[PDB]
């Protein structure tokens, strides 16, 4: 009784194209205009962020057919740095960034989902908490179903994607088709390029939010067929994809509106459907509130699996990881990854825990590549299907130590309180994990609430 | 196997009814908990109130227009013509404004009828291949062009007291010729010399909009009291009217609120200028000293604001020997002046006042920026109310946006504010406190909240407080 693998090339370009074209490019097209000022700066931005997480991307490919295991970041820091740092990584993974990550993206489909029932004003909080809160419960019952559906959901959404972004660079091909020049000229580009580069590195930290989730289909290995060609395959793919889509959605963004209505502006993609269609422009707020569905199932099918393999190096309770025959799907780490989701339907401003644990985001993927580099001159003998150019891992550790770097001399407020979540996660593992001795007062009442929900929910042990 | 049973074992026992029966129900609680919440969700959307329809505004509805009477003093001496134009619109994009009227730039050689023609421009201001130029880079900047056709600008009756209709057929006639050129509006002025001027204006006014609803018709007279200006006003109604009804006062606020409210309240709520004459500055009525007060009035008011020239630095006529007071020169720099070279100082010019954040441009500059933004003062509902002796304060609020709370102090002495509201409606309410966005005067701490029973008004101060849409 195993979990039956299933994810084929073109489920995983999926995975990774689903997850990844979410929100951020529908809502922070700005920032970067805010930050950088000038539109040829912003795209400079753009095509930078698309290079960092391409060189990152095949640094990560290389390390899953290297290691080859379902949890990777945690897997990997497992065996190179031990037990202790990847259950840090494993526990502030569990109670803050998976579930922050799927509510928001939750809330975004919700609020341009009802979008065009209120199309100048606000929607109503409790109304759009409440749909959040519905999404989220529907796709983790697709997907404790079968997993066949919950991959069909994605490719379906994902060509969703595909043909709501092309319709808007096609929309703004005949704006340019027109000869009219708002932006985009030849030397009128570049008025407003904020320099100093000291307000810069804000905004490269502002395009790297739509970057994120391309390490997501290293928690899913061990469940592709074939995985050493095609994991690689399908990240070299999907990813280069991405960093054109990219650029021509917001070089056709600033063909058809200026600097002045897209910094007063909260919606861009509303602001071009209004200008470009008129009426008949509501499909642009549903067609971004289905790219916001597709990247939560994505989501909380590898937030899943993540927590299925920390139960089977003993890091977690071993409920988690009991696999329901003839379903052959993970219930009760499903069931959990959505109740940790619905738990943040309770925070009024969670948008600023981003800058909470920005740093330690990017020191594990630092932290996994100088394991990497360490594995291969302490191990050197290993199956490795695909080796990669060296010194783009150099340029990328110490890419990661600047980006955390901006942490702590330029906005250290918060650092500290962050940092205090991780050493109260280590008393949580010395008590779970290192206290054997155990007395039977407490694990007999153990053994009594886990058969209690295994018999709730009929799982049985995994068993190659 | 490991905290737990094996598969056989709970296949064993967990498989008993009873433990089917708890699964099945558990399944079908799932279900209609998740059938409560949709609905739930459902009559929490239809049990939100509305929100209301935008009202489909035009471009002159957006900012302030900018006149501009002679064109000689506003560059200088040599390059006086619309050539040298071309070269301040990046200034005035600074301002935020949406329009311009350009001055009379026709051929008019003085009182004779015969030798004055609308439709050909006088060599000292250049030729319609420049003009068309200065349309189409103007054009490029947002902003828009209006076209004064008062015919006899030069002589002392502006409409020629010799023959009558004859001077006006050739504005009928100069309408059509200068809207295939592509300017946005005319403009005529003293209009109270004119004879038939309620029945002229409506035919200008059907022919102009008769071209598109995208253009302006703008007039303007002497008259100061409201029943000359109704008159006007009761055959058409779209037509912008500038006048010098507010010009009278500059004076205590009782008689500034009474006049605005009573015009508001006669017009019915319409579309209206505000402003303080036809052609001349605001220091011709105003001493310097009331110069921010009004400026801070003219933005936040139900209406147009139409300035002239050297009004965001405050340009004074009559601070420089040797100028005539209906063209002053415009103090772009320290040798704009040639005569007496020590006259004009640092902070009289537009680049000695570009550069002080506490000086009078950059206070139009602020307010010129907000005014051109929010929706709660580009199509918001007026509001005044009840304060302290010589006080003028008045609320702004469109639909839920962010509300606009304007408090003006005309008199010479402090006092209190007094806020005794009592009278809007629950969407627009006075909160217990309220931020600060401006002040026209150093000596308080700009962002800061502060509540609206303490407040105080020292001299010639005003506000403008800012509050959210809530209970
Ligand atoms: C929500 C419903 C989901 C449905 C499925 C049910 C799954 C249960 C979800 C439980 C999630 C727990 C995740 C975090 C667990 C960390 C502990 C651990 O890894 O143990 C492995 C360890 C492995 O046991 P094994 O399964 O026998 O290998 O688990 C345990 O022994 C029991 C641990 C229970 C933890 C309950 C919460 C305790 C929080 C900390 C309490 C304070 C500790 C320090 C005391 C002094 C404080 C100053
Ligand atoms: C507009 C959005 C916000 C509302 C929800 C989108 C869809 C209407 C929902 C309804 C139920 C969902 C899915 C429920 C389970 C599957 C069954 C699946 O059939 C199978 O192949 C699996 C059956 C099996 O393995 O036995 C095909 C359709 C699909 C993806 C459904 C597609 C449509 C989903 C995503
Ligand atoms: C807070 C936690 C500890 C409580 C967990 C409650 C679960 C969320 C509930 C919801 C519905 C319940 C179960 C209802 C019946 C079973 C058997 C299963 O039945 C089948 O579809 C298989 C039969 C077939 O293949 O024909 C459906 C899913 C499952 C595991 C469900 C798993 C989740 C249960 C225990
Ligand atoms: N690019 C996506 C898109 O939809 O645009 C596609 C899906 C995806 C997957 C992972 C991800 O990692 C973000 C992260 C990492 C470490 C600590 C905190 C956070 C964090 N995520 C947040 C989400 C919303 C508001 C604040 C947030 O802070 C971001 C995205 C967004
Ligand atoms: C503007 O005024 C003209 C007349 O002064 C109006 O045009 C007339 O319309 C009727 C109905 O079609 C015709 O029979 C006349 O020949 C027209 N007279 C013209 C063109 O001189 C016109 O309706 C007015 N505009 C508006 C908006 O009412
Ligand atoms: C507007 O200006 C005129 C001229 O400065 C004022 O005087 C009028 O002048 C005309 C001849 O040009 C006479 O026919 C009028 O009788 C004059 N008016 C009066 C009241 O005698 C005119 O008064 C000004 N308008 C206002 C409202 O003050
Ligand atoms: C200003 O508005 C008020 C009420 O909205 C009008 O005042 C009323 O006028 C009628 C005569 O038309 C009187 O019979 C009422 O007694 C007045 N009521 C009040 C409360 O004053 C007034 O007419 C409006 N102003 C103008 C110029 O029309
Ligand atoms: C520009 O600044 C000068 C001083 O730098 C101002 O001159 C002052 O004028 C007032 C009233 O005329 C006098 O009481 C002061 O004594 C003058 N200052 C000095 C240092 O002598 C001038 O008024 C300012 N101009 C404007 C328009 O504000």
């Amino acid at each position: 009784v195993t979990l039956q693998r299933n994810i084929t090339l073109l489920n995983g370009v999926a995975i990774i194209v689903g997850t990844i074209i979410g929100s951020g490019i529908f809502v922070t097209p700005t920032g970067v205009l805010k930050e950088a000022g000038s539109p040829g700066l912003a795209l400079v931005v753009w095509a930078a962020c698309g290079v960092f997480s391409i060189v990152g991307a095949l640094c990560y490919a290389e390390l899953g057919t290297t290691i080859s295991k379902s949890g990777g970041d945690y897997a990997y820091m497992l065996e190179v740095y031990g037990s202790l740092p990847a259950f840090l990584k494993l526990w502030i993974e569990l109670l803050i960034i998976r579930p922050s990550s799927q509510y928001i993206v939750a809330l975004v489909f919700a609020t341009y989902l009802l979008k065009p029932l209120f199309p100048t004003c606000p929607v109503p909080e409790e109304a759009a908490k409440l749909v959040a809160c519905l999404c989220v419960l529907l796709l983790t019952a697709v997907n404790c179903y079968s997993v066949k559906a919950a991959t069909r959901v994605q490719d379906a959404f994902a060509a969703a994607k595909l043909l709501a972004l092309a319709l808007i660079i096609l929309l703004g091909f005949v704006q340019i088709g027109k000869g009219d020049v708002s932006n985009l000229d030849p030397n009128f580009s570049f008025e407003g390029t904020k320099l100093d580069v000291g307000n810069i590195v804000l905004a490269l930290y502002s395009g790297l939010f739509a970057y994120g989730g391309w390490n997501y289909l290293n928690f899913v290995t061990e469940e592709m067929i074939n995985p050493y060609r095609n994991l690689p395959l399908a990240i070299i793919i999907s990813l280069p994809i991405v960093t054109l889509v990219y650029v021509l959605t917001n070089l056709a963004y600033f063909t058809t509106l200026s600097t002045e209505q897209m910094l007063s502006s909260e919606a861009v993609a509303v602001d071009f459907g209004n200008y470009h269609l008129g009426v008949m422009s509501w499909i642009i707020p549903v067609f971004v509130g289905l790219s916001c569905f597709g990247s939560v199932n994505g989501s909380l099918f590898t937030s899943s699996r993540l927590f299925f393999v920390g139960s089977r190096e003993g890091h977690l309770p071993s409920i988690l990881s009991m696999i329901h025959p003839q379903l052959l799907t993970p219930v009760p780490s499903l069931v959990f990854t959505c109740v940790m989701t619905l738990l943040y339907a309770f925070s009024k401003d969670i948008f600023s825990v981003i800058n909470f644990f920005s740093f330690f985001n990017w020191l594990c993927v630092a932290l996994a590549i100088i394991g990497m580099i360490w594995l291969r001159h302490r191990k050197p003998e290993l199956e490795r299907p695909i080796k990669v150019n060296l010194a783009l891992p150099v340029f990328f550790i110490l890419a990661c130590l600047f980006l955390i770097a901006v942490s702590f001399w330029k906005t250290p407020v918060e650092c500290g309180i962050g940092f205090t979540i991780i050493l109260s996660g280590l008393p949580v593992y010395f008590f779970g994990v290192w206290w054997k001795n155990k007395p039977k007062w407490l694990l007999q009442g153990i053994f009594s609430t886990t058969v209690l929900c295994q018999k709730l929910m009929q799982v049985v042990p995994q068993e190659t | 196997k490991f905290t737990g049973l094996s598969k056989e074992e709970l296949l064993k026992v967990a498989g008993s009814p009873g433990w089917v029966r708890t699964r099945w129900a558990l399944l079908l609680l799932f279900w209609l908990g998740w059938l409560g919440m949709l609905a739930g969700a459902v009559v929490i959307i239809v049990r939100a109130p509305r929100c209301r329809e935008l009202p489909a505004q035009k471009w002159w509805h957006t900012g302030a227009l900018y006149r501009i009477g002679d064109l000689q003093a506003f560059q200088g001496h040599g390059a006086g013509n619309l050539a040298g134009l071309k070269g301040r619109l990046d200034y005035l994009s600074s301002l935020k404004v949406k329009g311009l009227v350009l001055g009379p730039i026709h051929k008019n050689q003085k009182d004779d009828v015969a030798q004055t023609d609308l439709l050909q421009i006088d060599p000292n201001f250049g030729s319609k291949e420049d003009f068309d130029s200065l349309l189409q880079s103007a054009k490029k900047k947002s902003i828009r062009v209006i076209l004064d056709l008062t015919p006899n600008y030069r002589g002392e009756n502006s409409w020629f007291s010799t023959q009558v209709d004859t001077v006006a057929t050739k504005v009928k006639d100069a309408l059509e010729f200068w809207l295939q050129a592509g300017v946005d509006g005319f403009q005529v002025r003293d209009i109270e010399n004119l004879k038939d001027a309620s029945s002229f204006l409506a035919e200008w006014q059907n022919i102009t909009k008769g071209f598109s609803e995208d253009r302006l018709l703008i007039a303007g007279t002497n008259s100061s009291d409201l029943q000359q200006i109704l008159s006007l006003l009761e055959s058409n109604k779209d037509l912008l009217l500038t006048s010098s009804y507010l010009s009278d006062s500059g004076s205590t606020g009782e008689h500034t609120k009474s006049l605005v409210t009573q015009y508001l309240n006669a017009t019915g709520n319409r579309w209206c200028s505000w402003s303080l004459s036809q052609a001349r500055l605001l220091t011709s009525f105003l001493p310097a000293q009331l110069l921010r007060l009004y400026q801070l009035m003219l933005f936040t008011l139900p209406g147009t604001p139409v300035f002239s020239y050297g009004d965001e630095i405050g340009l004074d006529a009559a601070a420089l020997p040797g100028q005539p007071m209906e063209a002053p020169v415009m103090l772009w720099d320290e040798s704009s002046f040639p005569d007496i070279p020590g006259a004009v100082s640092a902070n009289m010019t537009v680049k000695g006042q570009s550069e002080d954040p506490g000086s009078l441009l950059s206070l139009f500059r602020r307010l010129s920026d907000q005014r051109s933004k929010e929706r709660s003062l580009l199509h918001g509902d007026f509001h005044a109310f009840s304060a302290g002796p010589g006080l003028f304060s008045y609320i702004r609020h469109w639909d839920q946006n962010e509300r606009f709370l304007v408090v003006l102090n005309f008199g010479d002495v402090g006092l209190s504010a007094g806020l005794q509201a009592s009278d809007l409606p629950a969407s627009a309410s006075l909160p217990a406190k309220a931020d600060l966005l401006l002040s026209t005067q150093p000596g308080r701490e700009e962002g800061s909240p502060l509540e609206l029973e303490r407040l105080k008004l020292e001299p010639h101060e005003g506000l403008l407080l800012r509050f959210p849409y809530a209970a």
